[PDB]
Parts: C-alpha cells; structure tokens; sequence
C-alpha cells in the first residue's frame, strides 16, 4: 500500500551526519554515515511537511515502462519482458564486471565534468517532476482550492479534516498549526485580524456539494553529449 | 472491488461519497478495513470505470452511470491413458 513518511528520521538520514548509536546498554564508536539512497514502489509516497528544510533534500521521477510477456504493439512504453534477467544474468561474474565498469565509468565522468558535485548537474525532466510532485502532496491547497472561494477559524480547521479525511484518508490534525499555515497559504487577502483578538478570514464560502464560484544520440548517450547534454 | 462495482453499479456523484460507499460495502459485505482514498481512485481507473471516466470543474477526474444504493433498492438503473498415466501420455499430454 501507500505509506507516510512522517518526516521524521528523515533529515538525519538524508543528511551525512555521524552519530554514537548501536551498543544500548553500552555505547557504540559514533560512526560517520555516508551512503546514497534510492527509495522506489509501485505505490505512492505520503508527505507531510512544507518546511524549506524538507521538499529541498529529496529528488522525484516517474518510470515510462512496462514489460510483459505479451507485448501488444502501438504502445512505446511497453516491450516483451525478459524472464532471463532475474533466475541468471546475476550469477554470472562477467555481466557483473561489466556493470562494475560502467559504474566506474560514469564516476570519472561525474568527476571530471562536474567536480563532484550532483547538484550542478542539469536535468529539466528532474527538478520539474519534483516540483510537479511538490504541486501535490499539499493538501492544504487542495482543500482551499475545492471548498473555499467570516467563519472564524476552528470551523476552517474542522473543514480542512474532515475534507481530508474524505479526500484522502482519516487521519488526526491540530488546530494551531493548521492556522498558522492558513497565514501561510494563499488566504491572506481574506485572512485578518479581528479587533476582537483573532486572526479570522473574509468572504469565505463553504460548499457542500455543487455551489459554483530534448535531443538524441547517434547511437551512444554514454558520449557524455555536449555540455547542455 | 469488482463486486461492488457490478453489484451495486449498472450526476457524477463525486468521488468522496463513493469512497465511503466502497468502504462501508466491503465493511459490511466483507470485513472492516480503511480505505485511503487516492487508491481506490487509482484501482477505479484501473477498473471498469473508463466509459464513465469524466472530468470536474474543480480539476477532478471524476465519474458517471452512478447507480446510488444504500439498502434494498436492488437494481435501480481431458483424456485418459490406457493403464499407464505417469507413461507421461504424447507431448499434448
Ligand atoms: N530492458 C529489458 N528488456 C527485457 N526485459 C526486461 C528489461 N527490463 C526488465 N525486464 C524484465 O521485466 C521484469 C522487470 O519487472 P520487475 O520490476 O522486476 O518486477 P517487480 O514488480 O519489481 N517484482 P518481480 O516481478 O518479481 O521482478 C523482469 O522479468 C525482467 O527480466
């Protein structure tokens, strides 16, 4: 199924940082974490946060594949599967020496062009999918965007989770944060502050069921490209 | 899932309600079990849904032909060897 994140143990994880854990009743050597991550599924990822700190470290792409034993033509992103690729070709010590020297390869070739350093690199697939991605998985401008175009504020908050909890999934929410980030979204034309001492909104409407308002390669990418590549 | 959808299906009526319609059918006619509602919005695209595929104004590919049902509306529009099996038979087998 799809599962949250949270948020938590995340940031440490992303971030190279050393730490003293293991040994419990006694105490393990603080060791230096330093490891590439890579999480895939065939479901979805849930997130919770909008913090510059997060959505910042993470990186989102969608495959284009699919492969089957009866691979009905007309469709590019489709191909006649391989049950060969799986039972052998892993065993096998001269596919993986093979691998290996691609894989040492193309770390010259980072080094070399980019001096280390995977953020330079350019990729507009990438860092317009993530965003495409940030679009989503905030689902505060959803509910905005669906119920609302001056109420107070604990019925915007009781509002927002119960959309959620019908939209998405039942799930808990605290009323605080979900104003500030109310002053943080798109509300603030509506969004003011009562003399009565209470940030509160305007022209708020409730709806309940329909109220209206690049290139190529010759036959090697592995060439590097040109400098755009 | 396919059960409820001809068993209980022949305006768009949303979505939201029809999650919680699923929901509640597999609560009772099954077992109970939450259901997150972007999944079964993908299972429904993925199921017999595309002649009612549809599209909202509020950006919300939603859906049609909704049959609404909350009680007892009902419809509401080889061979064989000689004696020697394991002789493994010709290659059909
Ligand atoms: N380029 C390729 N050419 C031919 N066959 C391929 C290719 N890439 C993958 N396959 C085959 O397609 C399948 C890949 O599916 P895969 O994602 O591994 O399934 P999965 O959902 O991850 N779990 P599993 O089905 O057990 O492997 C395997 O059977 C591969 O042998």
């Amino acid at each position: 199924k799809s599962e949250v994140l949270n948020t938590s143990r995340l940031k440490e994880m992303v971030n190279p940082g050393d730490v003293t854990a293991r040994e419990l009743n006694q105490k393990q050597e603080s060791f230096q974490m330093t490891a590439t991550m890579v999480a895939a599924s065939n479901y979805n990822f849930i997130i919770d946060t909008t913090d510059h700190g997060t959505w910042r470290r993470l990186r989102h792409y969608r495959s284009k594949v699919k492969f089957c034993h009866n691979p009905d033509p007309s469709n590019p992103y489709e191909k006649k599967e391989d049950p060969r690729f799986i039972h052998e070709y892993i065993m096998d010590p001269d596919c993986q020496n093979a691998f290996f020297s691609i894989l040492v390869y193309f770390w010259e070739k980072l080094q070399k062009e980019y001096n280390g350093q995977i953020k330079k690199v350019f990729c507009p697939t990438i860092e317009s999918e993530t965003e495409a991605y940030r679009k989503s998985q905030d689902t505060l401008h959803r509910f905005i965007t669906e119920r609302v175009v001056v109420y107070n504020l604990s019925e915007v908050v009781t509002a927002y989770a119960e959309w959620y909890n019908t939209n998405i999934n039942v799930k808990r929410h605290i009323a605080l944060e979900l104003s500030q980030e109310l002053e943080n979204s798109v509300l603030e034309k509506y969004l003011q502050w009562s003399p009565n001492k209470t940030r509160i909104l305007k022209g708020c409407r409730i709806l309940h069921k329909f109220e209206t308002l690049i290139c190529e390669p010759k036959n090697k990418w592995w060439e590097w490209s040109p400098n755009p590549s | 899932l396919h059960r409820f959808i001809t068993e209980r299906v022949v305006t768009v009526y949303n979505l939201s309600e029809v999650v919680t319609a699923y929901a509640e059918w597999y609560n009772t006619n099954i077992n109970v079990k939450r259901h997150i509602a972007l999944e079964l919005s993908q299972e429904l695209e993925n199921s017999v849904l595309e002649k009612y595929l549809q599209w909202s104004p509020n950006k919300t590919r939603i859906l049609k032909g909704c049959r609404i049902l909350h009680k007892f509306e009902t419809l509401q529009p080889i061979c064989e060897p000689k004696n020697k099996w394991w002789e493994w038979s010709p290659n059909p087998s």
